[PDB]
């Protein structure tokens, strides 16, 4: 052994990985691989290698090497592989290969390499392997590549090369495997491949071809063919017909419009087609003879029917796409034994038959989304039995059967508007993906692993609508107390025959903006009352019908025709500190306005659909109305207080004062903490739970309605004697 | 130098992912094959008990590898990604038993 | 051609070896021969960052097809014969090593 090497094996030498600027002396004459690769040497003395007359494999890849000498390749008559990829070579050297009779496989990869003189490999009479990639060649040598008629593989890739010649390969009749990709071509002569009868391997992808090349109906022995990521837009009608052992082809990545019907017919051998972006093809392409599928792709394209023989010519089919067309009508699937997966969304299918699925034991995998399905029979299921994915939304379904999907793992059934029964939880007992039309529907399956996508919270409730036990009860105690109070104060008010202040005349009205928000109470209270424990079924119909409109338009105007009326009181009192019939008209003007603003959240879309409650600012997660409807409020309260600030600075009289005054005070603290509640995004409000939400807003909104009544029934007593006096006195 | 004997041949073969968009790459390969001097055999085993379990000794020779080492290829990729191959590059190969 | 894979015979002394026995001799069968298929081992590749199995290799040995449960009772000199056992090769056939 010498000091920088192994020298250890069945007579092979490696020093590969050491700085060695030269041939090492001193190993052994009968040495019969050497291995000197990723070294130092840049340039190669005449004779180099006379101590080695027995070696077979040499290796000089990674130095940097750039100049051989003509004689330093000499008496290497046993020579068979030699590597000379990742160095510097300006040419081939075509005078220090000349003696490699015995050469085999030669690298010339990664180098610089622009020109091949044409006296290049005269010698070489069994050269079986070539490399001429990752280079800077511009045409390919055809006088120098007609020597080498025992060529078996040949590499051009990743070159400069434009077009190819007229019999540029005419003279390797023993070529199987042939590279040309990552080049610029982008002209093919009609006679350019002649005399490759042997050639098995075609790759032209990554070049600029524009049309489709006419040239291939010469190679018989042809079985893989790629020419993806070319600018071909059209196939012509007889294209792959001198290519019988045709079996993987390979075009995507190309803007392709037309392919012509009688193209990919008779080829028994192909086991897959895979064609998008046809956007000008109308009819299904003829496949008379290619039966030997395993999967086929169709998409984008104007197909408009499927021949009803798809499935009988050919039983080799797994999957199976035909999404994005103009298809129709399902012709029946039995025979595709073998099939697994079908993909038919984008389409205008409209209806679902008996035999449409008929016969696929295997079907795993369906897809019938977006296709406006409407009418689908309680058949075309059971046939199907291992199947775990079933995608059908966005459709029109009216009622869907539950009758052979028992087996399903993940269901998808979201944005189906006209489907409002109720799914079976006894039928999807190995469900464990779940969509569904509407929240409400969650709660059969889950509870009275699913996670189903609505996610019903406090605001979508599945047993009790108002709660807890003392919600409840703090909305029946308001219903009971507001309504009564509130007639009785009418009753009281609207007697005499007298004349009537506009001071007393506000408290009426006022009294019957409230009657109205006890009205909507009782509503939501008999709604609760008639449905316990059982707010899945009667949840759609209430949220997606006529009680929810009507039960709206209630909140918001007898919320919104109190405040307004409120502001009048103020404003009279100011004034008065003649003018009695402008309040009359004023009072008109206001009861006007508050039925326009509770009628105007009635005809646009998403509101009053928000929680079942149907109040106008349940978060609304609408933010018109809503927000338009709480700063409105705000600057209305804003204003009396101002007003009575300035009477504020500014018998009877003080008594009357002094119950506007309590009015102006009783209401503002509840608006206060339900528009609290309300901006909660911008400060984040310390995270408020949902619940917490729900139940300050049912306790305070209808809050005022009955605690305006009672501060002039018997609490802070004004005149109310006066009007039983006036009243029993009437009785 | 008999033709048929246990030694070593190179062919090339095309490498390419099956998934992902990469660019074919053409490789050399090393490939053992050819015959042994010696034969094969099987001999009964003379047991003595109840219960019989292989009773053959066979010795059987093969032409399998005996030095061997581990490459890597870089192979490139749509956009980006830098899928690697790799194989056992045969540097030898002997005749050695089946079994042992 | 006489290299091919065959049957051949041989004899051979039975005595029980643990305890004292008499001696006895039997024609037993054996196989010996070359086939014609050769043996290959090809490299593969994969992907993968873990390796695998290097290399895919066939081979075909002389191996034997069909046997028969036999049994000798012999004399060991004492108070009851031991017996023995064997396969007795009727047939005999290539077949892969790792098959």
């Amino acid at each position: 052994c010498a000091a920088p090497c192994s020298c250890d094996g069945d007579r092979r030498v490696d020093c590969s990985g050491k700085g060695l600027t030269a041939v090492p002396e001193g190993l052994s004459a009968f040495t019969q691989a050497l291995d000197i690769s990723m070294n130092n040497i840049t340039q190669l003395p005449e004779d180099a290698f006379k101590n080695f007359p027995f070696l077979e494999e040499l290796q000089l890849a990674g130095n940097d090497l750039s100049f051989i000498h003509p004689k330093a390749l000499s008496g290497l008559k046993e020579l068979k592989v030699l590597t000379l990829q990742n160095n510097q070579l300006k040419t081939v050297p075509s005078e220090a290969i000349r003696g490699l009779s015995a050469l085999q496989s030669l690298r010339l990869d990664a180098n610089h390499i622009t020109s091949v003189p044409e006296d290049s490999f005269e010698g070489l009479v069994q050269l079986r392997h070539l490399w001429l990639d990752d280079n800077s060649l511009t045409e390919v040598p055809v006088h120098p590549l007609s020597n080498l008629p025992t060529l078996q593989a040949l590499t051009l890739a990743l070159n400069k090369i434009s077009s190819i010649p007229d019999f540029a390969f005419t003279n390797l009749s023993s070529l199987v495997v042939l590279h040309l990709h990552n080049n610029k071509i982008r002209s093919l002569s009609q006679h350019c491949f002649d005399g490759l009868d042997n050639l098995e391997t075609l790759d032209l992808n990554y070049n600029n071809l524009g049309e489709f090349p006419q040239a291939i109906k010469a190679l018989p022995s042809l079985k893989e063919l790629g020419f993806h990521s070319n600018s071909i837009s059209v196939i012509p009608d007889g294209a792959f017909d001198g290519n019988p052992l045709l079996r993987t082809i390979h075009l995507y990545d190309n803007p392709l419009s037309f392919v012509g019907n009688s193209a990919f017919h008779n080829l028994s051998d192909l086991h897959s087609l895979v064609i998008r972006g046809a956007s000008m093809v109308q009819q299904f392409p003829n496949l008379t003879g290619t039966v030997h599928l395993e999967s086929l792709t169709l998409t984008g394209t104007k197909i408009s029917s499927i021949p009803n023989n798809l499935c009988q010519e050919q039983k080799m089919l797994r999957t199976l796409d035909l999404s994005y067309n103009n298809i129709r009508d399902l012709p029946s699937f039995n025979g595709c034994h073998a099939l697994e997966e079908i993909s038919l969304q984008r389409n205008q299918i409209y209806q679902i038959k008996e035999g449409t699925f008929q016969g696929l034991i295997s079907l795993r995998i369906l897809d019938l989304s977006r296709n406006l399905i409407h009418e689908i029979h309680s058949r075309a299921f059971a046939t199907l039995g291992p199947i775990t994915n079933l995608d059908v939304s966005f459709n029109e379904l009216t009622s869907f059967p539950t009758e052979g999907l028992n087996g399903l793992n993940q269901l998808k059934l979201v944005g189906n508007f006209k489907l409002k029964e109720a799914l079976a939880a006894k039928d999807f007992v190995n469900l464990r993906s779940l969509s569904v039309p509407y929240a409400y529907q969650c709660c059969a399956f889950w509870g009275c692993i699913i996670h189903c996508t609505p996610s019903t919270g406090a605001f979508k409730p599945c047993e009790y609508l108002l709660g807890s036990w003392m919600i409840r009860l703090t909305v029946w105690f308001i219903f009971l107390v507001a309504l009564f109070f509130n007639l009785l104060v009418i009753l009281t008010t609207f007697a005499s025959c007298t004349s009537l202040p506009s001071s007393k005349l506000f408290i009426g009205l006022i009294s019957v903006s409230n009657l109205f928000m006890g009205i909507y109470t009782g509503i939501l209270t008999f709604l609760d009352a008639v449905s316990w424990g059982r707010f899945a079924e009667f949840g759609i119909w209430w949220e997606t019908g006529s009680g929810c409109k009507v039960a709206g338009f209630l909140a918001v105007f007898s919320s919104e025709s109190a405040i307004f009326l409120l502001m009048l009181a103020t404003v009279e009192r100011s004034l008065s500190a003649n003018h009695l019939k402008q309040f009359r008209v004023a009072a008109l003007l206001a009861f006007l306005g508050a039925t326009v603003a509770g009628c105007f959240p009635l005809f646009h879309r998403g509101e009053y659909s928000a929680s079942p409650l149907c109040l106008p600012f349940p978060t609304g997660e609408s933010l018109g109305f809503t927000v338009t409807l709480v700063l409105l409020n705000s600057l209305a309260f804003l204003l009396m207080a101002v007003i009575y600030t300035k009477l504020y600075c500014n018998n009877s009289q003080s008594s009357m004062i002094k119950h506007v005054a309590w009015l102006i005070f009783t209401n503002c603290i509840f608006f206060c903490p339900v528009a609290f509640f309300s901006f909660a995004p911008l400060i984040t409000a310390i995270s408020i739970s949902p619940e917490i939400m729900k139940s300050v807003t049912l306790i305070f909104f209808p809050l005022p309605a009955c605690l305006n009544p009672v501060l002039y029934v018997f609490f802070n007593p004004k005149f109310k004697e006066d009007w039983k006096l006036l009243k029993r006195r009437v009785t | 130098s008999d033709p048929r004997r246990c030694m070593r041949h190179h062919y090339v073969d095309s490498i390419s992912h099956p998934l992902y968009k990469c660019s074919s790459k053409m490789v050399l390969l090393a490939r053992c094959e050819g015959h042994c001097s010696q034969a094969s055999r099987s001999e009964p085993l003379v047991s003595f008990s109840t219960v019989l379990k292989q009773p053959f000794r066979s010795s059987c020779h093969c032409c399998r590898p005996q030095t061997s080492k581990l490459k890597a290829l870089r192979l490139r990729c749509s956009g980006g990604m830098r899928l690697t191959a790799t194989y056992r590059y045969i540097l030898s190969c002997h005749c050695e038993e089946c079994n042992s």
